[PDB]
């Protein structure tokens, strides 16, 4: 299911080689200098070096600040994480407003974490070849080694492995003709289950049976999981294995996500850095898009200007729509966009003009064409109008329902007569306020 | 030693059962025959053969069913060991 | 015989009655006038039908009692998921208003999953290290392994027992003995009810079909499961167990075509009560993929929204008022009014004559609409005690006499206490 | 080692001589000596820690360099000393009240060094000889001067079968508890079987059989109240803020204990420095506990700053200085910090460039003070990158001045998007 979106067809800043602005941006148009800022930043972003920095997409309506933030993202790639936000959902009712930002930081910023584990398995042939008493000592029974009969799919190995492993074989119910997980330097065997060969139709079980391992029995399984640093903060944060925690009345109140700052910062980053300069993982800040950065309290702003401050913080692009406005959670303190001016002052603002008619003709017709429905030169030229009066939004949005009146009007291609009566059947706020 | 260490044969890789009305791999056993079957036709061929053989000492002809190009067998010595249904 | 639904405020509307060509009738499934107001409900039905496109939201404005929530019902009603709400609903103590939306918004969503197992079921003839399955057309033996062995003892399984096993161990005993019953003639156990024995082919592959909303989050949400999907469930909802787990497999299975999605509708009546938070995480939600078909309902104008001193058209921003489809409709008419108020007596089973027809409508005129729908039931209920068959004029008048309407009350109000 | 470098890195710590006279540019600092020898000595003082309840504001004009002052003296206070810094609006949270979020702030930048004899025996395993009934056992510790053979015991022996001990691995086992740590190994495992490849660790000390009063001091601060308040407290110490614990037998008695440790010689206590960022976000019932809780014996130095004059206290109508109201401004005393000039904003531009690595032509410098001098500083760093990222794509070697030209349009600065925003986009 393709399930278009309200504004897929941004896929990059489109930005040419030498960083300027072009018209067919890899689906957005217009914007050159606010797409060459864009470019700027995430050139910034790529290069890893700097922390806490954050800009503003100030803009009227209209303007494509979240098209231009998607483009962004995309560009950046599914690679680094991308992590959107709206002021909205900084207010919780559990957890405050400064911890939330905090975990969206966190979740801002990803890491690549890699595991090498040299494994052998295969259908085992136990044997036990019979040697003398420890020569140290006296005489009588010993075992100085313990030859096990790995047989893979390609073919057999027998491994000598160290006696002392014996006591796990016994363990565990490892009988000749079962497949094992034995592993290179913790030795420990995990019977997986006894082989599909063995697995005769008339037997019922399930579960016990698993097919032969395909390939050398030595096997050295690279994988890599990429995790933010909010998911090591919720894993390091709630306990498992036993401890009674099985209860249900008094436990399952899952939403404990209050965090504290010893736990989040300290620890967690310093096994972070042991990680990755000992070869074992790789940081990869992503950005954090916040949208209706106006909506924010200024208990939450005077946060924000302080962890912009931290070197961790990753870097933030926040999207302001209202203009000058008075601060939520302030008495009549008006600012700029509705941005305390302590914070503005750390903000790059990326300025965003209204897009020229011929953009707004540009939008409509490569959003129809991301629709997939056919649009006559007139209907085009009248949809342009329209968006040209009202807000361009409209227009868009009278593409699929005006496709549809086609469709069933016998037609296929949006003829000027279908939009003309989609535009009286639905209209605008600006023709609604006439009460 | 033994204990600790019990050197079995190995595990003597079972037969592959067919069934002996369609010549298919078998996914049931009658219970009352002991012989693998795969479907209710199967089923009821090889009920209607073994009671035609506990009817008398041992059944002289043996029941035929699905002969594929090859000369079918027509499997009688397919002893049941199983004996009367209760 | 009484059930739970019954004769409501908007239960005379069947359906958004409209041709195959969209074209709104005069008054078929029981809905009346609104002609432009219904061939945009049409539309917009046909486009949540098609499923072609995502975050997309529609505003019914017009003045009280002009038929916008009797436009929403039916439009329900012709629609399968739909989720109504009001502004006061997604206001809870444990859940901010960004949680709960964002819950009612996955809610809204549907998603079919089909799942494939195969099944092994039969009446049971004895047990041992070995089981003895039968069935109507067949009977088979069975080897028992040790988690078998312990699962025929966990749960008391015997002979006559209708037992069912799939893959993974997963034994169940659905249902008790077929012939035994007999026996058991004074007491039966609880759970220890029968069943008829199955037939066909002991082991058989079964599909089924499991439909789910996209609100599963709760289900994948704490350890248990089935206990938070009746009462609230869980608040938290992080936002990681959200979009980075359940969007990424439902979209896998998509692609592999475990699951399909069928995006439904969110009807949030009376939207002008909510808070300028709510509108502004909309802003963005409604640009998400899995993003369903918003309806709203408003019935103000130029008013102040909730949480600011602002103003603005409908009481919401204007942030917003650029993203929705404005259908307003119309006050009704002398002829639209009484055939809506002759719908409203052929569903409530009330007769009234025609010179009450045309009084009911001259009231329902010079007063509200649902005054005069609820005139009907009190004067056929007056005409009842009297034992009429039919309600003539001095029934309503009666009622009228009796019942004030928000103008004569507020014109007696001149006491004042 | 990968920690990208932010608005705070080019500092280093609090440039001062001998005498605590303030220097020109030192340890990534410029100018503002006044505000520089006031933080050093009240750096002195917190380092000696003889009195308790002190009290700083650090008042003056955005961009003078506030945070910046605080992380110099966060950053020169070294560790060894807690330096917790918190915003102010971060008391405020939904399960402990702002009065509780005060205690923990204040009792989480006091520490606690305890002292702790232990004895542990090290060395090289020779012999690990274990009878297992399915009782019996001895070890053979080897060390570069001397051996000894230990008689193992019932308990010892389950204990090392635990923790498996090869021949050859360097063990710390306690002799008060016995706890099994292995540190390496000295020497590889016969050679012959096909796994357990690792490195060989240097030979254990001398004197290793027997360390008699191996002394570790165990540094905890005076947020191990979580350890009590609840049966379990890791959960409260890891993640959980919903530690509304009760005051009296908790606070009292773990400060009388402390008491009793400082008396006994088992612990010393070594007051931190609280830094509240912005405290101009604190209630006034904020205020009004710090105004008291300030006055305890174990009240850290609180240090705080403000960005603003006369402004209203939140949570009342009335307005006071710096927005605290009189009695705590009254209380504490002011660092005011002076504006910076152009050679100072020059000097800071340039150790911010040395920090990103960028080099740039001295007409860049000069232009770019010029702009920084004009619109901030801030922003003025904010260009730098920027000009950094338009020189790297345009492949040259410097910055020159037609990149910061360049970015200084491609990037507004709030003075230039409100003379913009005359467009009325919203209000
Ligand atoms: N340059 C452009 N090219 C094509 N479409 C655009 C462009 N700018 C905006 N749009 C359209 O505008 C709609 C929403 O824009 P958005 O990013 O929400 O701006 P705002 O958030 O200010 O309303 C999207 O559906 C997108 O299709
Ligand atoms: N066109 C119509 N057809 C049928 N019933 C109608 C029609 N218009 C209004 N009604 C009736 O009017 C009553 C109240 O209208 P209501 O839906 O509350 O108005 P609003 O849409 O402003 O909320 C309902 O009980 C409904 O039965
Ligand atoms: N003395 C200084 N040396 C270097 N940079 C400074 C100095 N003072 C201020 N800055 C810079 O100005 C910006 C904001 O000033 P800051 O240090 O936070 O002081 P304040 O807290 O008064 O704003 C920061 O990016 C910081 O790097």
């Amino acid at each position: 299911t393709q399930r278009i979106a309200s504004h897929s067809h941004v896929k990059g800043l489109g930005l040419d080689e030498s960083g300027l602005a072009k018209q067919a941006a890899s689906g957005l148009v217009g914007q050159e200098n606010a797409r060459e800022a864009c470019g700027v930043i995430v050139e910034l972003i790529k290069s890893k070096k700097m922390a806490g920095r954050a800009v503003l997409l100030a803009g009227p309506p209209g303007t494509g600040k979240t098209a231009l933030a998607l483009a962004i993202a995309q560009e950046l790639g599914s690679k680094v994480p991308f992590c959107p936000m709206v002021g909205s959902e900084v207010y919780s009712t559990e957890i405050k407003k400064t911890e939330v930002l905090m975990e969206n930081f966190r979740r801002a910023i990803g890491l690549r974490i890699k595991e090498t584990k040299e494994v052998y398995e295969g259908e085992v042939t136990e044997l036990t070849p019979c040697e003398t008493e420890n020569p140290m000592g006296g005489y009588g029974k010993t075992i100085s080694h313990v030859i096990i009969g790995l047989k893979t799919a390609k073919g057999t190995k027998q491994l000598k492995l160290d006696p002392s492993i014996f006591e796990s074989l016994q363990k565990e119910r490892v009988e000749a003709g079962d497949v094992i997980y034995i592993e290179a330097n913790s030795g420990a065997v995990k019977r997986q289950g006894r082989c599909d060969t063995y697995a005769t139709e008339f037997d019922l079980e399930a579960e016990e049976y698993v097919p032969l391992p395909k390939g050398d029995v030595h096997k050295k399984k690279e994988i890599i999981q990429d995790v933010t640093l909010h998911d090591l903060d919720v894993a390091n944060a709630r306990p498992q294995g036993g401890q009674d925690i099985l209860s249900m009345m008094g436990q399952l109140m899952k939403p404990k996500k209050t965090e504290i700052t010893d736990k989040l910062r300290g620890e967690i980053n310093k096994v972070v850095n042991k990680y990755i300069d000992q070869g074992i993982a790789e940081l990869v800040p992503g950005v954090l898009f916040v949208d209706e950065v106006h909506m924010l309290d200024i208990e939450c702003f005077t946060y924000l200007h302080r962890a912009l401050e931290s070197s961790i913080a990753p870097i933030v692009i926040f999207a302001s729509n209202r203009g000058n406005c008075v601060i939520r959670g302030t008495e009549d303190i008006t600012s700029p966009h509705g941005i305390p001016l302590d914070l503005l002052d750390r903000v790059m603002i990326i300025r965003t003009m209204l897009y020229t008619p011929q953009e707004m003709k540009q939008i409509i017709k490569i959003r129809a064409q991301t629709e997939g429905i056919n649009i006559s030169e007139e209907a085009l030229n009248h949809l342009g109008e329209i968006g040209t009066k009202t807000t361009l939004r409209y227009s868009v949005q009278l593409l699929t329902p005006a496709n549809l009146l086609a469709k069933i009007n016998g037609k296929d291609s949006i003829e000027k007569e279908h939009v003309e009566e989609i535009s009286e059947l639905f209209y605008d706020a600006k023709s609604s306020a006439k009460i | 030693f033994e204990e600790w260490f019990p050197q079995g044969r190995p595990p003597k890789v079972p037969v592959r059962e067919v069934c002996p009305v369609t010549h298919r791999p078998a996914l049931y056993r009658d219970p009352v025959t002991d012989i693998p079957y795969a479907t209710a036709r199967a089923f009821k061929i090889i009920r209607e053969a073994y009671k035609k053989y506990i009817t008398a000492h041992g059944l002289p002809p043996t029941a035929s069913a699905l002969g594929p190009g090859p000369p079918p067998p027509e499997p009688l010595p397919g002893s049941g060991p199983r004996a009367l249904r209760q | 015989v009484t059930r739970i639904e019954r004769i409501g405020a908007h239960s005379h509307i069947r359906g958004l009655g409209l041709d195959d060509a969209l074209e709104p009738r005069q008054a078929s499934q029981g809905m009346v006038g609104q002609l432009a107001a219904r061939r945009a409900a049409g539309v917009v039905l046909e486009m949540i039908r098609e499923g072609k496109i995502a975050g997309r939201a529609v505003l019914i404005a017009g003045q009280p009692g002009t038929g916008k929530t009797a436009i929403a019902m039916g439009m329900a009603q012709a629609l399968t998921p739909f989720t109504a709400i009001a502004g006061s609903e997604i206001f809870s103590l444990e859940m901010s208003k960004t949680e709960a939306l964002t819950q009612a918004f996955r809610r809204s969503i549907g998603v079919r999953i089909k799942e494939e197992t195969e099944i092994i079921e039969g009446e049971v003839v004895e047990i041992q290290g070995k089981l003895t399955l039968k069935t109507t057309e067949m009977e088979t033996i069975y080897d028992l392994g040790t988690k078998m062995i312990e699962s025929l003892t966990k749960d008391k399984v015997q002979a006559g027992d209708v037992i069912t096993i799939d893959k993974a161990t997963g034994k169940i005993s659905k249902l008790g003995r077929s012939f035994t019953r007999a026996r058991d003639y004074d007491a039966m156990g609880s759970q220890t009810k029968f069943v008829q024995c199955p037939d066909g082919e002991l082991q058989k592959r079964k599909e089924v079909v499991h439909t789910v909303s996209l609100h599963e989050i709760d289900v994948i949400n704490s350890r248990t499961q089935g206990f938070l999907a009746l009462f609230s469930g869980d608040t938290g909802e992080i936002k990681s167990e959200v979009r980075e787990q359940i969007n990424a497999k439902v979209a896998e299975w998509r692609e592999e075509g475990k699951a399909e999605i069928i995006p439904g509708v969110l009807f949030i009546d009376e939207v002008h009560m909510l808070d300028i938070e709510s509108f502004s995480f909309l802003n963005r939600a409604l640009e998400s993929d899995m993003a369903p078909v918003l309806i709203m309902a408003t019935n103000r104008g130029i008013t102040r929204i909730r949480g600011t001193s602002y103003q603005s058209p409908h009481g919401i921003p204007i942030d917003l008022l650029d993203r929705l489809l404005i259908v307003s409709t119309t006050p009704y008419s002398e002829k639209d009014t009484k055939q809506i108020l002759r719908i409203r007596c052929e569903e409530e089973d009330v007769e009234m004559s025609e010179d009450a027809y045309t009084v009911l409508t001259r009231i329902g005129l010079e007063t509200s609409l649902r005054y005069a729908i609820q005139l009907i039931t009190a004067a056929s209920l007056v005409c009842r005690k009297r034992k009429g068959t039919e309600v003539q004029v001095d029934d309503i008048k009666r009622v009228y006499s009796l019942f004030l309407d928000e103008s004569r009350s507020t014109q007696y109000m001149k006491e004042y206490q």
